[PDB]
Protein backbone atom coordinates (compact mmCIF):
# COMPACT_ATOMS: atom_id res chain seq x y z
CA UNK A 1 0.00 0.00 0.00
CA UNK A 2 3.25 2.26 -0.72
CA UNK A 3 1.76 4.29 -3.41
CA UNK A 4 4.11 5.88 -5.91
CA UNK A 5 3.23 9.30 -7.71
CA UNK A 6 4.59 9.61 -11.28
CA UNK A 7 4.37 13.22 -12.95
CA UNK A 8 3.09 14.23 -15.18
CA UNK A 9 1.18 11.69 -16.63
CA UNK A 10 1.54 12.61 -20.15
CA UNK A 11 5.17 14.86 -21.22
CA UNK A 12 6.32 16.17 -24.99
CA UNK A 13 10.06 16.21 -25.56
CA UNK A 14 11.82 17.37 -28.73
CA UNK A 15 15.03 15.47 -29.79
CA UNK A 16 18.10 16.60 -28.04
CA UNK A 17 15.75 18.56 -25.30
CA UNK A 18 16.94 17.39 -21.41
CA UNK A 19 14.09 15.59 -20.30
CA UNK A 20 13.22 14.67 -16.13
CA UNK A 21 10.56 12.70 -14.56
CA UNK A 22 9.76 12.52 -11.35
CA UNK A 23 8.49 9.36 -8.73
CA UNK A 24 7.18 10.06 -5.39
CA UNK A 25 6.95 8.04 -2.63
CA UNK A 26 4.38 7.98 0.36
CA UNK A 27 6.43 6.67 2.47
CA UNK A 28 10.26 6.59 2.49
CA UNK A 29 11.68 3.93 -0.39
CA UNK A 30 15.71 2.68 -0.08
CA UNK A 31 15.40 1.54 -3.48
CA UNK A 32 13.44 2.50 -6.77
CA UNK A 33 14.07 0.50 -9.86
CA UNK A 34 12.85 2.45 -13.56
CA UNK A 35 11.30 0.48 -16.64
CA UNK A 36 10.76 1.01 -20.07
CA UNK A 37 7.82 0.43 -22.26
CA UNK A 38 7.27 0.72 -26.05
CA UNK A 39 3.87 0.38 -27.54
CA UNK A 40 3.17 -3.45 -28.49
CA UNK A 41 6.23 -4.77 -26.30
CA UNK A 42 6.91 -5.80 -22.37
CA UNK A 43 8.27 -3.47 -19.81
CA UNK A 44 12.12 -4.14 -19.84
CA UNK A 45 13.96 -2.13 -16.72
CA UNK A 46 15.78 0.84 -17.64
CA UNK A 47 16.99 1.39 -14.03
CA UNK A 48 18.26 -0.54 -11.10
CA UNK A 49 19.23 0.06 -7.45
CA UNK A 50 17.88 4.28 -8.28
CA UNK A 51 21.09 4.80 -10.29
CA UNK A 52 22.67 1.95 -11.89
CA UNK A 53 22.35 1.07 -15.43
CA UNK A 54 21.53 -2.37 -16.66
CA UNK A 55 23.71 -3.39 -20.36
CA UNK A 56 22.12 -1.64 -22.97
CA UNK A 57 20.79 1.32 -21.65
CA UNK A 58 22.39 4.67 -22.97
CA UNK A 59 24.66 6.61 -21.12
CA UNK A 60 22.47 9.42 -21.76
CA UNK A 61 19.68 7.92 -18.96
CA UNK A 62 20.48 8.28 -15.40
CA UNK A 63 18.97 8.33 -12.33
CA UNK A 64 19.33 9.69 -8.66
CA UNK A 65 17.27 10.60 -5.58
CA UNK A 66 16.45 9.43 -2.12
CA UNK A 67 13.45 9.17 0.48
CA UNK A 68 10.65 10.07 -1.42
CA UNK A 69 11.75 11.80 -3.87
CA UNK A 70 13.20 9.98 -7.22
CA UNK A 71 13.66 10.91 -11.15
CA UNK A 72 14.73 9.96 -14.36
CA UNK A 73 16.77 12.23 -16.92
CA UNK A 74 17.81 11.92 -20.33
CA UNK A 75 20.18 14.35 -21.07
CA UNK A 76 19.36 14.69 -24.61
CA UNK A 77 16.43 13.42 -26.41
CA UNK A 78 16.40 10.83 -28.87
CA UNK A 79 12.95 10.09 -31.04
CA UNK A 80 13.88 6.54 -30.02
CA UNK A 81 13.23 7.40 -26.39
CA UNK A 82 9.54 7.69 -26.67
CA UNK A 83 7.71 5.43 -24.72
CA UNK A 84 6.20 5.13 -20.81
CA UNK A 85 8.18 5.11 -17.44
CA UNK A 86 7.49 3.15 -14.71
CA UNK A 87 9.57 4.18 -11.21
CA UNK A 88 9.06 0.86 -8.57
CA UNK A 89 10.00 0.08 -5.14
CA UNK A 90 11.07 -3.00 -3.25
CA UNK A 91 10.87 -1.53 0.56
CA UNK A 92 7.70 -2.64 1.21
CA UNK A 93 5.53 -5.10 0.42
CA UNK A 94 3.94 -5.71 -2.09
CA UNK A 95 6.43 -4.12 -4.66
CA UNK A 96 4.32 -1.14 -6.34
CA UNK A 97 4.97 0.24 -9.00
CA UNK A 98 4.12 4.32 -10.39
CA UNK A 99 1.06 4.52 -12.82
CA UNK A 100 4.08 5.72 -15.55
CA UNK A 101 4.87 8.61 -17.33
CA UNK A 102 4.36 8.97 -21.39
CA UNK A 103 6.55 10.55 -22.94
CA UNK A 104 5.93 12.03 -26.38
CA UNK A 105 7.98 13.67 -28.99
CA UNK A 106 7.45 16.88 -29.93
CA UNK A 107 7.26 18.04 -33.37
CA UNK A 108 6.06 19.97 -36.15
CA UNK A 109 2.22 20.45 -37.04
CA UNK A 110 1.05 17.72 -39.37
CA UNK A 111 -2.65 17.83 -40.96
CA UNK A 112 -4.63 14.60 -41.56
CA UNK A 113 -5.57 12.70 -44.42
CA UNK A 114 -9.14 11.87 -44.28
CA UNK A 115 -10.37 8.41 -45.58
CA UNK A 116 -14.17 7.73 -45.43
CA UNK A 117 -15.93 4.00 -46.26
CA UNK A 118 -19.68 3.65 -47.01
CA UNK A 119 -20.51 -0.22 -45.39
CA UNK A 120 -19.82 -3.09 -47.05
CA UNK A 121 -22.15 -5.75 -49.51
CA UNK A 122 -21.16 -8.28 -47.07
CA UNK A 123 -22.13 -6.47 -43.90
CA UNK A 124 -25.54 -4.73 -45.21
CA UNK A 125 -26.39 -7.95 -45.95
CA UNK A 126 -26.86 -8.71 -42.41
CA UNK A 127 -28.76 -5.82 -41.34
CA UNK A 128 -25.71 -3.78 -40.48
CA UNK A 129 -23.98 -0.69 -41.78
CA UNK A 130 -20.92 0.66 -40.27
CA UNK A 131 -19.46 3.96 -41.62
CA UNK A 132 -15.81 4.51 -41.00
CA UNK A 133 -13.42 6.99 -41.46
CA UNK A 134 -9.94 6.76 -41.33
CA UNK A 135 -7.68 10.24 -39.85
CA UNK A 136 -4.46 9.44 -40.75
CA UNK A 137 -0.55 10.59 -39.56
CA UNK A 138 -1.39 14.43 -37.86
CA UNK A 139 0.38 15.86 -35.07
CA UNK A 140 -0.89 17.03 -32.21
CA UNK A 141 -3.15 13.63 -31.42
CA UNK A 142 -5.36 16.35 -29.87
CA UNK A 143 -8.00 16.48 -32.60
CA UNK A 144 -11.64 15.98 -33.05
CA UNK A 145 -14.13 13.87 -35.55
CA UNK A 146 -17.90 14.90 -36.29
CA UNK A 147 -20.49 12.67 -38.07
CA UNK A 148 -23.40 14.45 -40.42
CA UNK A 149 -25.75 12.56 -41.60
CA UNK A 150 -27.60 14.42 -44.63
CA UNK A 151 -25.94 17.63 -43.09
CA UNK A 152 -27.09 17.14 -39.31
CA UNK A 153 -24.27 16.16 -36.65
CA UNK A 154 -24.92 13.12 -36.00
CA UNK A 155 -23.95 13.09 -32.59
CA UNK A 156 -24.52 9.59 -30.60
CA UNK A 157 -23.16 6.20 -31.73
CA UNK A 158 -19.37 7.09 -32.29
CA UNK A 159 -16.60 4.60 -31.50
CA UNK A 160 -13.22 6.73 -31.69
CA UNK A 161 -9.54 4.89 -31.04
CA UNK A 162 -6.40 6.28 -31.37
CA UNK A 163 -2.93 4.46 -32.04
CA UNK A 164 0.43 5.45 -29.86
CA UNK A 165 2.36 7.55 -31.14
CA UNK A 166 4.19 6.07 -34.75
CA UNK A 167 7.51 5.13 -34.17
CA UNK A 168 8.68 6.22 -37.22
CA UNK A 169 7.01 9.68 -38.04
CA UNK A 170 5.90 10.50 -34.76
CA UNK A 171 2.21 10.81 -35.69
CA UNK A 172 -1.18 10.04 -35.01
CA UNK A 173 -3.80 8.36 -36.10
CA UNK A 174 -7.37 7.24 -35.04
CA UNK A 175 -10.85 5.75 -36.43
CA UNK A 176 -14.73 6.63 -35.74
CA UNK A 177 -17.10 4.57 -36.80
CA UNK A 178 -20.57 5.31 -36.74
CA UNK A 179 -22.82 2.22 -36.88
CA UNK A 180 -26.69 2.11 -38.22
CA UNK A 181 -29.21 -0.30 -38.94
CA UNK A 182 -29.37 -1.49 -42.62
CA UNK A 183 -32.65 0.61 -42.33
CA UNK A 184 -31.83 3.66 -41.02
CA UNK A 185 -28.78 4.08 -43.03
CA UNK A 186 -31.05 3.70 -46.37
CA UNK A 187 -33.10 6.27 -44.84
CA UNK A 188 -30.14 9.07 -45.33
CA UNK A 189 -27.95 10.13 -48.39
CA UNK A 190 -25.53 12.57 -47.05
CA UNK A 191 -22.55 10.83 -45.00
CA UNK A 192 -19.80 13.18 -44.05
CA UNK A 193 -16.64 13.10 -41.81
CA UNK A 194 -15.47 16.24 -40.69
CA UNK A 195 -12.16 16.59 -38.87
CA UNK A 196 -11.18 19.76 -36.90
CA UNK A 197 -7.30 19.57 -36.55
CA UNK A 198 -4.78 22.26 -35.22
CA UNK A 199 -3.56 22.29 -39.41
CA UNK A 200 -5.83 24.32 -40.62
CA UNK A 201 -8.49 26.94 -39.73
CA UNK A 202 -11.21 25.11 -41.37
CA UNK A 203 -12.35 21.30 -40.69
CA UNK A 204 -10.85 18.84 -43.10
CA UNK A 205 -13.95 17.16 -44.96
CA UNK A 206 -14.52 13.99 -46.60
CA UNK A 207 -17.84 12.38 -47.33
CA UNK A 208 -19.75 10.00 -50.06
CA UNK A 209 -23.10 9.92 -51.11
CA UNK A 210 -25.10 6.76 -50.89
CA UNK A 211 -26.64 7.63 -54.43
CA UNK B 1 13.68 -16.91 -23.82
CA UNK B 2 10.68 -17.26 -22.78
CA UNK B 3 7.56 -17.87 -23.55
CA UNK B 4 4.09 -17.61 -21.79
CA UNK B 5 0.95 -20.05 -22.34
CA UNK B 6 -2.38 -21.16 -21.58
CA UNK B 7 -6.69 -20.48 -22.06
CA UNK B 8 -7.41 -16.99 -23.00
CA UNK B 9 -11.05 -17.17 -21.45
CA UNK B 10 -11.28 -18.19 -17.81
CA UNK B 11 -14.89 -17.83 -16.06
CA UNK B 12 -15.34 -15.65 -12.82
CA UNK B 13 -14.51 -17.53 -9.43
CA UNK B 14 -12.57 -20.23 -11.46
CA UNK B 15 -8.79 -20.62 -11.34
CA UNK B 16 -6.31 -18.97 -13.99
CA UNK B 17 -3.13 -21.06 -14.99
CA UNK B 18 -0.22 -20.39 -16.91
CA UNK B 19 2.86 -21.80 -18.26
CA UNK B 20 6.32 -20.31 -19.17
CA UNK B 21 8.78 -22.31 -21.15
CA UNK B 22 12.13 -21.07 -21.36
CA UNK B 23 14.69 -22.38 -23.28
CA UNK B 24 18.70 -21.29 -23.13
CA UNK B 25 19.23 -21.62 -19.74
CA UNK B 26 18.19 -23.95 -16.75
CA UNK B 27 15.77 -21.97 -15.04
CA UNK B 28 17.46 -24.19 -11.93
CA UNK B 29 20.74 -23.00 -12.33
CA UNK B 30 19.83 -19.50 -11.78
CA UNK B 31 17.83 -16.31 -12.02
CA UNK B 32 15.17 -15.37 -10.04
CA UNK B 33 11.31 -16.29 -12.37
CA UNK B 34 8.50 -13.87 -12.32
CA UNK B 35 5.08 -13.48 -12.99
CA UNK B 36 4.21 -10.08 -13.62
CA UNK B 37 0.81 -8.67 -15.08
CA UNK B 38 -0.64 -5.14 -16.63
CA UNK B 39 -4.02 -4.68 -16.12
CA UNK B 40 -6.08 -2.59 -19.09
CA UNK B 41 -4.62 0.77 -18.46
CA UNK B 42 -1.41 0.14 -18.46
CA UNK B 43 -1.03 -0.11 -14.51
CA UNK B 44 1.71 -3.03 -13.30
CA UNK B 45 1.84 -5.40 -10.91
CA UNK B 46 4.78 -7.67 -9.93
CA UNK B 47 2.96 -10.72 -8.56
CA UNK B 48 5.63 -13.48 -7.48
CA UNK B 49 8.61 -15.37 -8.17
CA UNK B 50 10.68 -18.48 -7.42
CA UNK B 51 14.41 -19.28 -6.85
CA UNK B 52 16.96 -21.11 -8.42
CA UNK B 53 15.72 -23.09 -5.67
CA UNK B 54 11.75 -23.63 -5.46
CA UNK B 55 12.07 -21.31 -2.50
CA UNK B 56 8.73 -18.70 -3.56
CA UNK B 57 8.10 -15.45 -2.73
CA UNK B 58 4.38 -13.80 -3.31
CA UNK B 59 3.00 -10.96 -3.39
CA UNK B 60 1.31 -10.23 -0.07
CA UNK B 61 -1.37 -9.03 -1.40
CA UNK B 62 -2.09 -12.21 -3.58
CA UNK B 63 -0.67 -14.72 -0.92
CA UNK B 64 -3.89 -16.07 -0.02
CA UNK B 65 -4.74 -17.06 -4.13
CA UNK B 66 -1.10 -17.35 -5.60
CA UNK B 67 0.69 -20.58 -6.53
CA UNK B 68 4.07 -21.05 -8.21
CA UNK B 69 5.49 -24.10 -9.01
CA UNK B 70 7.64 -25.56 -11.55
CA UNK B 71 8.89 -28.80 -13.51
CA UNK B 72 12.51 -28.87 -14.02
CA UNK B 73 12.93 -31.78 -16.27
CA UNK B 74 10.46 -29.73 -18.57
CA UNK B 75 12.40 -26.61 -17.82
CA UNK B 76 9.12 -24.84 -17.23
CA UNK B 77 7.21 -22.62 -14.31
CA UNK B 78 3.88 -22.48 -13.59
CA UNK B 79 1.20 -19.70 -12.08
CA UNK B 80 -2.18 -20.40 -10.87
CA UNK B 81 -4.82 -17.60 -9.59
CA UNK B 82 -7.38 -19.34 -7.50
CA UNK B 83 -10.71 -17.23 -7.29
CA UNK B 84 -10.41 -14.81 -10.16
CA UNK B 85 -12.57 -12.01 -10.79
CA UNK B 86 -13.08 -9.35 -13.67
CA UNK B 87 -10.23 -7.46 -11.94
CA UNK B 88 -7.99 -9.62 -12.91
CA UNK B 89 -8.25 -9.43 -16.64
CA UNK B 90 -4.92 -8.79 -17.78
CA UNK B 91 -1.76 -9.35 -19.54
CA UNK B 92 0.84 -11.63 -17.71
CA UNK B 93 4.18 -11.62 -18.24
CA UNK B 94 6.90 -14.31 -17.07
CA UNK B 95 9.97 -13.33 -16.72
CA UNK B 96 13.68 -13.52 -14.71
CA UNK B 97 16.75 -11.44 -13.73
CA UNK B 98 19.48 -11.02 -11.23
CA UNK B 99 21.12 -7.93 -9.99
CA UNK B 100 22.25 -6.83 -13.42
CA UNK B 101 19.86 -8.35 -16.08
CA UNK B 102 16.14 -8.95 -16.51
CA UNK B 103 14.41 -11.27 -19.87
CA UNK B 104 10.72 -11.15 -20.20
CA UNK B 105 8.19 -13.06 -22.65
CA UNK B 106 6.34 -11.76 -25.11
CA UNK B 107 2.96 -11.36 -22.75
CA UNK B 108 -0.12 -13.41 -23.16
CA UNK B 109 -3.84 -11.90 -22.29
CA UNK B 110 -6.51 -13.55 -20.45
CA UNK B 111 -10.05 -12.46 -19.82
CA UNK B 112 -12.00 -12.91 -16.66
CA UNK B 113 -15.60 -13.17 -17.93
CA UNK B 114 -18.85 -15.11 -17.88
CA UNK B 115 -19.28 -13.76 -21.21
CA UNK B 116 -18.90 -16.24 -24.19
CA UNK B 117 -16.65 -16.24 -27.41
CA UNK B 118 -17.85 -14.94 -30.32
CA UNK B 119 -16.13 -14.64 -33.43
CA UNK B 120 -15.52 -11.61 -35.57
CA UNK B 121 -17.17 -10.14 -38.33
CA UNK B 122 -14.57 -9.09 -41.16
CA UNK B 123 -16.20 -6.34 -43.52
CA UNK B 124 -13.85 -4.88 -46.08
CA UNK B 125 -13.43 -0.89 -47.06
CA UNK B 126 -13.21 0.18 -50.13
CA UNK B 127 -12.44 4.27 -50.60
CA UNK B 128 -15.96 6.46 -51.19
CA UNK B 129 -0.65 9.92 -54.79
CA UNK B 130 -1.54 7.21 -52.42
CA UNK B 131 -4.86 5.25 -51.85
CA UNK B 132 -6.83 4.35 -48.22
CA UNK B 133 -7.72 0.62 -47.83
CA UNK B 134 -9.48 -0.80 -44.36
CA UNK B 135 -10.85 -3.80 -42.85
CA UNK B 136 -13.76 -3.87 -39.94
CA UNK B 137 -13.53 -6.60 -37.28
CA UNK B 138 -16.42 -6.68 -35.26
CA UNK B 139 -18.82 -8.29 -32.63
CA UNK B 140 -15.85 -10.78 -31.32
CA UNK B 141 -14.83 -11.80 -27.91
CA UNK B 142 -12.56 -11.75 -26.21
CA UNK B 143 -9.14 -10.42 -27.30
CA UNK B 144 -6.94 -10.25 -28.72
CA UNK B 145 -7.58 -10.21 -32.53
CA UNK B 146 -4.55 -9.98 -35.30
CA UNK B 147 -4.78 -8.56 -38.23
CA UNK B 148 -1.98 -8.47 -41.34
CA UNK B 149 -2.28 -7.18 -45.11
CA UNK B 150 -1.48 -9.78 -47.57
CA UNK B 151 -0.06 -12.48 -45.27
CA UNK B 152 2.55 -9.56 -44.11
CA UNK B 153 3.73 -8.77 -46.98
CA UNK B 154 1.98 -5.22 -46.75
CA UNK B 155 3.03 -4.35 -43.37
CA UNK B 156 4.31 -1.01 -43.37
CA UNK B 157 1.88 1.93 -44.36
CA UNK B 158 -0.64 0.04 -41.92
CA UNK B 159 -2.70 1.43 -39.13
CA UNK B 160 -4.17 -1.18 -36.93
CA UNK B 161 -6.63 0.57 -34.42
CA UNK B 162 -6.64 -0.41 -30.66
CA UNK B 163 -10.13 -1.93 -30.23
CA UNK B 164 -12.94 -0.44 -28.46
CA UNK B 165 -15.54 -2.34 -26.19
CA UNK B 166 -19.13 -1.93 -26.80
CA UNK B 167 -22.27 -4.49 -25.36
CA UNK B 168 -19.71 -6.78 -24.21
CA UNK B 169 -18.10 -7.31 -28.00
CA UNK B 170 -15.02 -5.79 -29.44
CA UNK B 171 -14.60 -3.94 -32.58
CA UNK B 172 -11.30 -2.63 -34.25
CA UNK B 173 -10.52 -1.61 -37.65
CA UNK B 174 -7.63 -1.66 -39.76
CA UNK B 175 -5.75 0.34 -42.21
CA UNK B 176 -3.07 0.28 -44.71
CA UNK B 177 -1.81 2.90 -47.37
CA UNK B 178 -0.63 2.21 -51.38
CA UNK B 179 0.39 3.91 -54.04
CA UNK B 180 -2.82 4.27 -55.94
CA UNK B 181 -1.54 2.57 -59.17
CA UNK B 182 -0.99 -0.60 -56.98
CA UNK B 183 -4.25 -1.34 -56.05
CA UNK B 184 -7.01 -2.82 -57.35
CA UNK B 185 -4.42 -3.97 -59.89
CA UNK B 186 -3.02 -5.98 -57.14
CA UNK B 187 -4.75 -7.95 -54.62
CA UNK B 188 -5.05 -6.50 -51.16
CA UNK B 189 -5.77 -8.57 -48.87
CA UNK B 190 -6.51 -7.95 -44.96
CA UNK B 191 -6.01 -11.52 -42.51
CA UNK B 192 -7.80 -11.78 -39.75
CA UNK B 193 -7.28 -14.24 -36.63
CA UNK B 194 -9.11 -14.49 -33.49
CA UNK B 195 -7.60 -17.78 -31.37
CA UNK B 196 -10.30 -17.37 -28.32
CA UNK B 197 -12.34 -19.12 -31.82
CA UNK B 198 -10.03 -20.43 -34.09
CA UNK B 199 -11.27 -18.33 -36.61
CA UNK B 200 -9.09 -16.87 -39.68
CA UNK B 201 -10.30 -14.92 -42.03
CA UNK B 202 -9.28 -13.70 -45.34
CA UNK B 203 -11.41 -10.61 -47.08
CA UNK B 204 -10.36 -9.14 -50.21
CA UNK B 205 -10.79 -5.74 -50.89
CA UNK B 206 -12.92 -5.48 -53.88
CA UNK B 207 -13.58 -1.95 -55.55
Amino acid sequence: ELVMTQTPAIMSASPGEKVTMTCSASSSVSSVHWYQQKSGTSPKRWIYDTSKLPSGVPGRFSGSGSGTSYSLTISSMEAEDAATYYCQQWSSNPPTFGAGTKLEVKRADAAPTVSIFPPSSEQLTSGGASVVCFLNNFYPKDINVKWKIDGSERQNGVLNSWTDQDSKDSTYSMSSTLTLTKDEYERHNSYTCEATHKTSTSPIVKSFNRN
Amino acid sequence: QLLESGPDLVKPSQSLSLTCTVTGYSITSGYNWHWIRQFPGNKLEWMGYIHYRGTTNYNTSLKSRISITRDSSKNQFFLQLNSVTTEDTATYYCACDDFYSDYWGQGTIVTVSSAKTTPPSVYPLAPGSMVTLGCLVKGYFPEPVTVTWNSGSLSSGVHTFPAVLQSDLYTLSSSVTVPSSTWPSETVTCNVAHPASSTKVDKKIVP
